[PDB]
């Protein structure tokens, strides 16, 4: 298609369009106009993705500013959804003008995933294939490759190749899908790592996991070329205030505390130990403490940074010398003296939540350390590890979170929240001491953000209400509006079972056990549909624990068999390895004859980036409501945080909250319109919050569906999916929720401008 | 700690760690109730740790209890320096980097106290703590 929004050409790769589109284009556009946040809620039914790259790629050929465009994403794995949409609506465009590209456009996922090298990926660890990468493809370690032959410095030789022939251009004209990248930069034995990684300054478009622009230890290499002028993109990122503050969120343990003293020891060691050999590049190092925080190479550093920015991108940082702390006998010793202290402080028989401050200043009582030149742990272990330039990482592992901790703590204040767990409740009567650490407000983090750009757009399937957002993040947009899902078609029947076979109110809040009177119920309620659904069918836990709370007594029961007896189910693993072989089997099993029944927790990472298919997605369950207290007050300590810093109470914001990641889940059964699938849930507050639903999903739900039977509700769905299975294709109604090709939109959006 | 806390009570880590275990100022050992009253009640008489001479002296401990003994003495020979340079001309005039200096050198000494590794400014640190007692005193 090609049409217009009265400026701009819309070069829309397929043939239909939807209402939803072309109202989200009449906004996005408008927003792209005025720069602002304009938080807009579209149905994940409808692939907004389209509708998203469309204008905006459109938007940059047709207006010749922004030549920068920044998409954050919640995974990777929407990047390379993303990543072939826009290569597609690039060939489409291309397609349908010919060749008007000259176009960089890649995703970014980590050095992990693309780190070539068979050896460094040969490595689980992520820590450890960034780090040894890092090593192997060094600064220094390239120094003690080329300075002195030897073979003790190998190289991964794709950075190399990269300075080679990738570090005087780009890949050629292509924008890379992950797929397309890896296959292209293996031909080249290329390293897509470090091909983003000088590419920041040269893709016309960058897409990536929210991190890099929220995790400021990776959102640190920003550059204001592509980034100031640019336009933040931002879909499903309700559940990011939870990443914000787990940004900002630290746990620790007195094991890492002895693998700190570990570490720490062993810098004695490592400092010593050069000091015989080379104290005098660190009596140099001292007068590059003694000039300043030896920013000359403490940064300009291709590969040596050993410490990372965990704190905001060096905005609240301070750069003369650390006082007596310039010695690195000194600095180990304070360092000595804090850790124990932090033992000291780790070994307190119950839960306290200490202030920022009076822990503070409790070390100053208790060691006289300043809190300014405590932030330089970060930059001077990161300054010392590289003088040192130690061959190992794992004893100096504890103490890099330690650089992070004594910094950050050091940095922050009555925005964050120290507070010193004596155990684990779940494992409780035991010694196991956490002395958890986090932020408190999300928008601290997106201050920042907020600060550097005006053109950021933001929006979900799941948001609601779209006001708690700019309640909780502290800002205005410009249009607050929800997408309703233009559909003549049912595709999806809501169901509220409050009640069971047994009538009974069943709920998960009662408590994270289990009550064959609601288990067996949900038990034998869950067995009827394996018969009637076909393959793809799955459940959302509030919790994991509670999920395998429930699986061994209806293992126990002879419920089990059955649903094997009739379909295939598939487990939700920890690892994600047989997770995601569970996963594409469950689909291969989806995809084959014999049906498959998942079972996962709405808290679970599946809900976070995995989509699902008409097919894959026909029958989503939401176990009870997804709760969260079932851990400790550190939500509440967060809550009575957010009931005095917002006018939000639990409840509210837990609805809000809850509600939002039991959306966050369902949002995957749909692929299109095309798709459709049944939506039961069972609770008995269920009922409760139908308001608290988007919209376009509140509008699904009609009131006669709130706490039904499961009985009834079988019997809803059931001629549900003959009519869905029946082949509706009236070819002359759906021009209406399809508006149809090139015409209708041209036709009458145009008749409607009135 | 683990194994490590007695020569009666060795494995006392998870054997009701109630009674002090505690450290002589001048035995820097973990000492249990068991073993250090047997000894502090008649006088300076040496402990057994793993067969060890070190002497326990008077009534006159001190408090260490899980604090890293070895580090909680730096700790000490930081304060030994703290309490060396309690009264030290730092921010007399309210110089910073002169108290920045003034500092490293207060931390060398403890450094220098503390490390022992080659440590002979620790013998001196100790005559200029005593140079700063002299200036204390006078
Ligand atoms: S040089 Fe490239 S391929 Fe080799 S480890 Fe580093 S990033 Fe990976
Ligand atoms: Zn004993």
């Amino acid at each position: 298609m090609k049409f217009y929004i009265d400026d701009l050409p819309v070069l829309f790769p397929y043939p239909k369009i939807y209402p939803e589109q072309y109202n989200y284009m009449c906004d996005i556009k408008k927003t792209l106009d005025v720069g602002g946040n304009s938080i807009l809620e579209m149905p994940s039914g409808t692939g907004k993705t389209v509708s998203l790259l469309s204008l905006t790629i459109a938007y940059q050929m047709h207006y010749p500013e922004h030549r920068k465009i920044i998409y954050c994403s919640r995974t990777m794995s929407e990047i390379e959804k993303a990543l072939v949409e826009l290569e597609n609506l690039m060939d489409y465009r291309t397609k349908e003008l010919g060749y008007q590209e000259d176009f960089r456009g890649l995703g970014l996922t980590s050095r992990k995933n693309l780190c070539l090298h068979p050896e460094v990926s040969k490595e689980r660890k992520g820590t450890v294939v960034d780090e040894k990468c890092r090593r192997m493809t060094n600064g220094q370690a390239k120094r003690k490759l080329e300075e002195d032959p030897e073979a003790n410095v190998e190289l991964c030789e794709y950075h190399e190749n990269l300075y080679n022939i990738e570090v005087e251009d780009y890949l050629p004209k292509g924008v890379f899908s992950f797929e397309k990248l890896l296959k292209y930069c293996e031909e080249k034995t290329l390293c897509p790592y470090f091909i983003v990684r000088r590419m920041i300054s040269l893709c016309n478009i960058i897409i990536y996991s929210y991190h890099y622009l929220l995790d400021p230890k990776i959102a640190e290499r920003v550059s204001n070329e592509v980034s100031k002028d640019s336009i933040v993109i931002f879909d499903e990122a309700h559940n990011i205030d939870n990443v914000c503050i787990e940004s900002l969120s630290l746990d620790l343990t007195t094991d890492a505390l002895r693998r700190a003293t570990r570490g720490a020891n062993a810098l004695d060691e490592r400092i010593s130990e050069v000091r015989k050999v080379d104290s005098q590049k660190l009596q140099d190092e001292y007068e590059k403490l003694v000039q300043g925080l030896h920013s000359a190479d403490i940064l300009t550093d291709q590969e040596e940074p050993f410490v990372e920015t965990p704190v905001l991108p060096q905005d609240l940082l301070t750069e003369a010398i650390p006082g007596n702390i310039r010695r690195a006998e000194h600095f180990v010793s304070f360092l000595k003296r804090l850790i124990e202290y932090l033992k000291t402080r780790m070994k307190v028989l119950h839960v306290i939540s200490e202030t920022p401050k009076s822990f503070l200043q409790h070390l100053k009582q208790l060691t006289f350390i300043e809190r300014k030149p405590l932030r330089f742990c970060s930059e001077r272990l990161s300054l010392l590890v590289r003088t040192l330039e130690v061959t190992e990482v794992e004893d100096f592992t504890a103490l890099k979170d330690i650089a992070t901790f004594a910094t950050l703590i050091s940095t922050y204040e009555e925005g964050f929240l120290l507070i010193i767990e004596p155990y684990e409740i779940e494992n409780a009567a035991v010694p196991n001491p956490i002395m958890r650490f986090t932020c408190l407000d999300a928008s601290i983090a997106i201050k920042p953000v907020f600060e550097r750009f005006s053109s950021v757009i933001i929006t979900s399937g799941t948001i609601s209400p779209l006001d708690m957002y700019p309640r909780m993040l502290n800002f205005k947009t410009v249009l607050q509006k929800s997408y309703a899902m233009t559909l003549a078609k049912k595709s999806f029947l809501p169901m509220i079972i409050t009640k069971g076979s047994d009538q009974v109110a069943i709920s998960s809040r009662f408590e994270i056990r289990n009550d064959p009177s609601i288990v067996r119920n949900y038990g034998s309620m869950l067995v009827e549909f394996a018969k009637i659904t076909p393959d793809g069918m799955v459940v959302f836990f509030p919790s994991y624990l509670y999920m395998e709370s429930i699986v061994s007594m209806w293992q126990t029961m002879g419920i089990l068999d059955e649903v094997w007896k009739h379909k295939l189910i598939l487990v939700e693993t920890p690892d994600a390895q047989e997770t995601s072989l569970a996963l594409e089997t469950y689909r291969k099993a989806c995809s084959n004859g014999r049906g498959a029944i998942l079972l996962s927790v709405a808290r679970g990472k599946v809900s976070e980036g995995i989509d699902f298919d008409h097919q894959y997605g026909r029958t989503v369950l939401m176990i009870g409501i997804p709760f969260q207290y079932t851990e400790s007050r550190i939500l509440k300590a967060r809550l009575e945080f957010m009931r005095e810093n917002y006018r939000i109470r639990e409840n509210d914001f837990l609805s809000f909250d809850a509600m939002r990641h039991a959306a966050q889940c369902l949002g995957r059964v749909l692929r299109g319109k095309d798709d459709y699938g049944v939506m039961v849930l069972a609770d008995r507050r269920f009922s409760r919050k139908r308001s608290q639903l988007p919209k376009w999903i509140a509008q699904g739900l009609s009131d006669a569906d709130l706490n039904l039977s499961t009985d009834m509700a079988i019997s809803n769905t059931k001629q549900f999916l003959r009519t869905m299975a029946q082949p509706t294709d009236p070819k002359d109604q759906e021009g209406v929720s399809v508006w149809s090709y090139e015409d209708l939109i041209k036709h009458q959006n145009s008749r409607k401008d009135q | 700690e683990n194994k490590d806390m007695c020569p009666i009570c060795k494995t006392d880590r998870y054997l009701s760690p109630d009674v002090k275990f505690l450290v002589n100022p001048e035995c820097y050992h973990r000492i249990c109730e068991s073993c250090v009253d047997r000894i502090f009640s008649l006088g300076p008489a040496q402990c057994p740790y793993k067969g060890c001479d070190k002497i326990l002296r008077k009534n006159k401990f001190k408090t260490q209890i899980f604090d890293d003994v070895e580090v909680e003495k730096e700790v000490d020979i930081r304060k030994r320096v703290f309490n060396v340079f309690n009264k030290t001309i730092d921010d007399f005039n309210g110089d910073l980097v002169e108290y920045n200096k003034y500092l490293e050198e207060v931390e060398d000494i403890i450094y220098k106290l503390d490390h022992g590794i080659d440590v002979a400014k620790t013998e001196e640190k100790l005559r200029t703590y005593e140079e700063l007692n002299k200036q204390l005193i006078m």
